[PDB]
């Protein structure tokens, strides 16, 4: 805060289903659960891991880049919930 | 007025099932508030008589000096009138954070329109989800209070008063 | 909703032919952080595709998507009623649609009763009934 | 209608002759039932085209209506 | 009210030491128009003082003032309830104060009942209860 008090919490999210592992309690098929995992992690893979479908090792590059985007977002967690000329008059007079 | 309240009618799912006559007879009742930042609409204890749609800006909802709800673009607060038919007090302050554009409607004109447009009012009740009831006081405790309770381990006649608590049991 | 999946299918195909090859599947699976067996990828292609030529169109995916729907019973019954009442399949129930299903179902009503059901079900005043106006009468 | 009803409540002997003499050219309450010629053209087209139990009971509810 | 006496105690002490001597008492008694016996003044000092050194502090007067209170029974009972409910002694009853006296007295209520009593007793909306809001519930 401006009073430096811990007044709020920010919890940001994404979908790491396809990145780690598919685990289903039940599904129609392996491809069906895989398709649901790809459709769920759409804005994760799509607008962040753009050129990453061409490359391999997405856990080493693109997932780390999305975590770094969250790190830059934590750098942008600075607004802190707070409210955020006579020389021109004298200059125009003279 | 319909063009002025297009910012409600094109956005909310509560209004996309309305007749165009209902659209005009609603839009003729919608005031428009330009809330300055830091200025509060409903003080805690004031009468809630007008559900508000937020078409622009950001709002905070303060109950007991604590932010309970942040209201963004496209949120509805106030109180459901047509279910309750009861005037209530605002259990929370509602302050604005930014230059806020609200489209409010008092409960009397709303009830007039909803009594006239009977087939619309059911879909209105089914579709309109209040982002914050300003009647229903929400029960919560502060973390300073449970810190005091954890401090109270160091600390560790009622009969005229506990019967009053039994009156609370009678309450 | 149903057609809104296929943008990620644009992320599925790397060639851009409307036909998902096994190499694009292996590339996106290695991009997923996993090293799968390409024989199991051929098994998944042969189980997924209806063409059966190592590549599948999105209509071949549509049956698997409908199998993976698994929605509620009530919305499925009302969607069945909406599909069998909209003979045109345009998402709208004309008065001729109500008259033809009144004749075909057996429950014969007068033409004023057809227009009465049309005027009572409709709220927005368009002469036709949407799915929300449909479930407004499917509720009671 | 409010001022009209005020006057007609005051002028009682006039209001009967008013009711007898005033013929509305168009009632804006009474919805008129009609069909379009495009609709019966579609019905004549429907000769080429030529489960209900949860819904027809609703039609029986229409019979109850 | 209780602390509002001591300004006249500023008229009591002539030295200005926080300790009423016998000579200041004799001076103000001769100023009262009476010629008392200084032995009886020493008797009054020894009966009044708790220090017992020919001079008394205002805390030594406070017990005699509390004896000379003699207020009503009802306000004394409600003041006893207010003193035992305000464990902080700040003239205000927190919700933690109500919860701790609910646990210590024995009458255990849910936390929503604590906040219900807080919200029903309070009128001005401060989250705490004053003595007038206290006697508002002590009346019924």
């Amino acid at each position: 805060n401006e009073q430096d008090k811990v007044v709020l919490f920010l919890c940001t999210f994404s979908d790491i289903t396809a990145f780690k592992q598919p685990i289903e309690d039940d599904s129609c098929k392996g491809w069906g659960k895989f398709a649901r995992l790809t459709r769920a992690l759409t804005s994760s893979r799509g607008v962040l891991q753009q050129l990453a479908p061409s490359v391999q090792k997405g856990e080493n590059v693109h997932k780390h880049s999305r975590l770094a985007e969250v790190l830059q977002l934590g750098s942008d967690i600075l607004p802190q919930y707070k409210q955020e000329c006579v020389f021109k008059t004298t200059w125009d007079w003279i | 007025c319909v063009h002025l309240n297009r910012k409600v009618f094109k956005e909310h799912p509560a209004f996309r099932l309305a007749s165009d006559g209902c659209l005009r007879a609603l839009a003729m009742e919608f005031q428009t508030v330009h809330c300055a930042p830091g200025d509060l609409i409903y003080h805690a204890g004031e009468s809630v008589d007008s559900l508000c749609f937020v078409v622009s800006g950001s709002l905070e909802v303060i109950q007991d000096d604590e932010v309970v709800a942040i209201l963004g673009k496209g949120d509805v607060f106030g109180d459901v009138f047509w279910k309750e038919a009861t005037l209530a007090q605002s259990c929370a302050n509602v302050r604005a954070l930014t230059y806020c554009d609200l489209h409010v409607i008092k409960r009397d004109a709303l009830q007039k329109v909803l009594e006239f447009y009977t087939a619309f009012s059911h879909s209105f009740s089914r579709n309109l989800i209040l982002t914050y009831n300003l009647r229903k006081r929400i029960v919560f405790r502060k973390i300073s209070d449970v810190k005091r309770e954890e401090e109270e381990r160091m600390k560790r006649p009622d009969h005229p008063v506990r019967r009053l608590f039994q009156r609370f049991r009678q309450q | 909703q149903i057609a809104e999946f296929k943008e990620a299918f644009s992320l599925f195909d790397k060639d851009g032919d409307g036909t998902i090859t096994t190499k694009e599947l292996g590339t996106v699976m290695r991009s997923l952080g996993q090293n799968p067996t390409e024989a199991e990828l051929q098994d998944m292609i042969n189980e997924v595709d209806a063409d059966g030529n190592g590549t599948i169109d999105f209509p071949e995916f549509l049956t698997m998507m409908a199998r993976k729907m698994k929605d509620t019973d009530s919305e499925e019954e009302i969607r069945e009623a909406f599909r069998v009442f909209d003979k045109d399949g345009n998402g709208y129930i004309s008065a001729a649609e109500l008259r033809h299903v009144m004749t075909n179902l057996g429950e014969k009503l007068t033409d004023e009763e057809v227009d009465e059901m049309i005027r009572e079900a409709d709220i927005d005043g368009d002469g036709q009934v949407n799915y929300e106006e449909f479930v407004q009468m499917m509720t009671a």
